[PDB]
């Protein structure tokens, strides 16, 4: 009764590191004699390298899972593409560090990947609670071309129909174009007064200074801004009266893993002492079937639940993705970040700092503004 | 789209709603000529609104 | 300048190398002679793969790699789709586990497929509708990822219909082996049509509680999707006959059909490339190894096969890489459990049939019924206003009733289309 | 039509009664212990409406 999963970190520090914290976690709570074998190996960005290292090193070791940290550099992309594309011959769980693209929520596109960071989804679900606290019916929405963009405000529209109420309309940016001006003025050619932006930090950055350059950052114009859009050029290039948002205990990277690799290990025994396990094939060349277990290892995780956690109890939505995860509300002051609202499921606590608007004003605006220009 | 100058009934009505009613009124005049229903263009399966 | 195109073990090397071979020698010479490494085996391993892709890559630089598959795995087609976001190769899909396209379109994918995709499919669906003047609409779908946006898709194309079926809300099943709100959900249906959006296993179990619930009538129609009864020839005996189907199969097409049609377009499409610029495209001087981001210097192919006519058969793309005149042969279960065909689409995008209407026998249950009353109506009196199908409107009045006449067309043979 | 239920604890057969009925109101004409069961078939399939 061993069971043996391989790991993929960035540096040798971090792999011990983590090494030692699963071997602790082996013995943690309950736990049998022999439940868990350690083994790791190195982040190669070289695809043909790396994905030899994980045939080499997992597959020839009988796992289950694959422990695939996130890239050391955030400015580059380095998706755990490849690793979720070869573990889904056999429908062989994954692990995502902070993978938050909206690419892996689709089950259509990686058949089996399991992330504890909450989707790009829950900005959708943050704006709507906002709404629904701060009384505001007509939102339009800025969403560029991506697919994740995409399920966006696909995400938004089918969490808004359901009150009754209607965006005005939506207007799609491209990744590259410079010459937004006429959506910009179109968008500002509205009733509404709210605008929420939801693209990548260039674009956002880029239409950022068109708005400022046709005095966009007045009074009465409440910004909407998400978790990516906040950092880069936004730091020096945003005055305040911005509702920034930014996930709590979701850069640190520890924070999760543990709890992670424990559900893991609760899930294996749970396998173990359901009914009958098969075992993937030994080499890489040779076997091309399907896991038994591949959608017994989904049934037995969604609706596990643990509340050995740090975020307390562990749940996971339909996608297999981090639910309920705690949001903070950000605002900025002279270029400094201010915390004043918080999130822990459908809930929200203000905090004694006062909520700021774009030009000064101290007091929530209102986005009904009849310019009685009836044509 | 030269300006034309154009009154009757209805415009006693519309003015008297825009004094009663913070209204400021730029009459236009049908670029069709026709009320518009429901008709049959490339790719019929639209049911879109002259 | 190079093509390669990878088989399985269904047939003989020999032949097919040598039909491959001849292929392109058969009409429309290139100005550049291509030759073919033909790669055959069983195992379908993601090394053996690679390994594969790396050995065509060292072949002289070769600008056409067609895959082929004989299996029925859809992870194939994520791992093409992970080779050619880097390889910047061009891939046509060929029966077998690239069929089904499911994974989204990346931006630097190179891939056009002659996979059905679910929005061309709906269409379909609704002109079997049209055709069989069937008015009743019931979305019983089940929740899986991108099914939501299929949902509004055809929500909308029916609000914008003229026509103006019957719609009800969507009653789906939330979550598997329920046994206590499965009751409910099949309670909540009271109609005859029914289309189901799921899964090849849970299609099973949902065949299972119709017929444990009795819904298996004469009146009762079903619509199977392509990803439910894409395997033909295992039929569970949970499918009474009578699932309507459309997909495409090998009954009217052959793999080498299949080839040669793909190596018509990539001949096109290198003529379309020609025709602007001059220079022979290159490829990676490696095989994967890599230390910084790929790019393509020179424009790629997708502008160029935007428009692509071989021999009067117009075979195109759309942007995200979809065909825009598929087959979408119809298939119709047979009373012993058999597939045959009952239909094509490729006629202009539009839907035809053999005008067999009764299929529906009782064959799950035992209990015989007199629907389909036979009546026969005349036109001499001034009683009856009846006339032939017009080309506007919905091809008929919203107020009239379906018929069908002999038309005679010609003074000998007694052969007459049921217009 | 009177629609019947044949033998106790059909498990087949009952769903098939259960759903031949498309009405409101509905007499009874059992035991108690059967009209238990009855009950209970009309509970699972959901018809306890208004
Ligand atoms: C991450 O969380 C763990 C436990 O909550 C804590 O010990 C660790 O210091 C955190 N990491 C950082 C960088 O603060
Ligand atoms: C709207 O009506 C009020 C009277 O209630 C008036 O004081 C105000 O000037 C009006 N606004 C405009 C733009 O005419």
């Amino acid at each position: 009764k061993i069971v043996n999963i391989g790991a993929v970190l960035s540096t040798r520090k971090h792999e011990q590191m983590f090494r030692e914290a699963v071997n602790q976690a082996n013995k943690r709570h309950g736990s049998w004699k022999i439940q868990l074998n350690a083994t790791s190996v190195t982040h190669k960005p070289n695809a043909i390298q790396m994905a030899l290292s994980v045939c080499e090193d997992l597959i020839s070791s009988q796992v289950y899972a694959i422990l695939v940290s996130h890239p050391p550099t955030p400015n580059d992309h380095f998706t755990p593409t490849p690793v979720s594309y070869t573990a889904g011959f056999y429908r062989i769980p994954v692990l995502g560090l902070t993978t938050r693209m909206s690419i892996y929520s689709d089950k259509s596109i990686h058949l089996s990947f399991l992330r504890t960071v909450p989707p790009y989804s829950h900005q959708s679900s943050v704006w709507f609670e906002m709404m629904r606290v701060y009384s505001w019916n007509h939102i339009i929405l800025l969403v560029s071309d991506d697919h994740e963009g995409r399920a966006a405000q696909k995400r938004l529209e089918t969490l808004l129909e359901e009150r009754e109420s209607k965006a005005e309309k939506v207007l799609q940016f491209d990744p590259g174009t410079k010459n937004v001006t006429a959506l910009l003025m179109e968008a500002k050619e509205l009733e509404a007064r709210v605008i929420i932006l939801s693209a990548s930090e260039d674009d956002a950055a880029t239409v950022y200074r068109a708005a400022a350059m046709l005095n966009m950052t007045g009074s009465g114009y409440v910004w909407l801004v998400g978790e990516r859009e906040i950092s880069g050029n936004a730091l020096r290039y945003a005055p305040d009266g911005i509702l920034g948002l930014q996930l709590i205990n979701g850069k640190n990277e520890s924070a999760h893993i543990s709890d992670a690799v424990g559900v893991v290990a609760q899930a294996v025994h749970e396998l173990l002492e359901k009914e009958n396990i098969t075992d993937p094939p030994r080499g890489c060349v040779g076997n091309t079937n399907i896991w038994k277990t591949g959608p017994l290892f989904k049934r037995v995780l969604m609706s596990s639940k643990y509340a050995d956690g740090v975020t307390g109890r562990v749940e996971f939505n339909e996608d297999g993705d981090r639910k309920f995860a705690n949001y903070s509300i950000m605002n900025l002051q002279n270029r400094k970040l201010v915390q004043v609202g918080i999130y822990n499921g459908t809930h929200v606590i203000p905090n004694d700092r006062k909520i700021i608007w774009p030009g000064g004003e101290t007091e929530k605006p209102r986005g009904y503004q009849m310019s009685t220009r009836l044509k | 789209t030269v300006p034309q100058c154009c009154y009757g009934f209805c415009i006693d009505l519309l003015i008297k709603l825009a004094r009663t009613m913070n209204f400021t009124y730029e009459v236009h005049l049908v670029a069709d000529g026709k009320f518009g229903t429901q008709e049959r263009v490339n790719n019929s399966n639209k049911k879109e609104w002259n | 300048l190079n093509i390669a195109v990878m088989l399985g073990h269904s047939h003989d090397v020999t032949e097919r190398e040598l039909r491959t071979l001849w292929g392109p020698e058969q009409a429309a010479g290139l100005p550049l002679d291509v030759n073919v490494v033909a790669l055959l085996m069983n195992r379908t391993d993601p090394k053996s793969l690679i390994t594969h892709v790396c050995d065509l890559m060292s072949g002289a630089r070769i600008h056409g790699l067609v895959f082929g598959d004989d299996t029925d795995q859809e992870a194939v087609a994520q791992m093409l789709d992970f080779i050619s976001s880097h390889t910047f190769v061009p891939i046509l899909g060929i029966h077998g586990g690239a069929s089904m396209i499911m994974a989204d379109k990346d931006p630097t994918s190179t891939f056009f497929q002659f996979g059905a995709s679910i929005q061309q499919q709906a269409t379909v669906m609704l002109k079997i509708m049209q055709d069989y003047d069937w008015h009743v609409f019931s979305l019983v779908t089940t929740i899986f990822p991108g099914y939501r946006e299929f949902i509004s898709f055809v929500k909308t194309t029916v609000d914008n219909s003229f026509v103006g079926w019957d719609m009800q809300n969507v009653i789906t099943l939330d979550t598997s082996f329920e046994d206590a709100k499965t009751q409910v959900q099949l309670k909540k249906i009271h109609s005859s049509v029914i289309l189901l959006y799921c899964s090849k296993d849970e299609a099973v179990l949902i065949l299972s509680e119709a017929r444990s619930l009795g819904l298996t009538g004469y009146d009762f129609f079903w619509i199977v999707p392509s990803l439910v009864s894409g395997n033909t020839e295992l039929i569970p005996k949970e499918f009474p006959s009578g699932l309507i189907s459309v997909s495409y199969d090998d009954w009217d097409y052959s793999l080498e059909a299949r080839v040669r049609d793909g190596i018509g377009i990539l001949t096109t499409a290198a003529s379309s490339m020609l025709e602007k610029f001059s220079y022979i495209p290159e490829a990676k001087a490696s095989c994967y190894g890599q230390m910084e981001r790929p790019e393509v210097p020179m424009h790629t192919l997708h502008p160029f096969m935007v428009n692509v006519t071989w021999d009067g058969k117009d075979l195109s793309f759309t942007e995200e890489g979809y065909q825009v005149h598929p087959r979408l042969v119809v298939i119709v279960l047979n009373k012993d459990r058999e597939w045959e065909k009952v239909g094509k689409w490729e006629n202009h995008t539009l839907s035809l049939r053999h005008a067999v209407w009764p299929r529906y026998k009782s064959f799950s249950d035992c209990e015989p019924d007199d629907n389909h009353l036979s009546i026969v109506t005349l036109e001499e009196a001034p009683f009856v206003i009846v006339e032939d199908i017009d080309p506007l409107t919905e091809t008929c009045v919203r107020n009239t009733v379906p018929c069908r006449k002999f038309v005679k067309i010609n003074n000998s043979t007694n052969e007459g289309m049921n217009v």
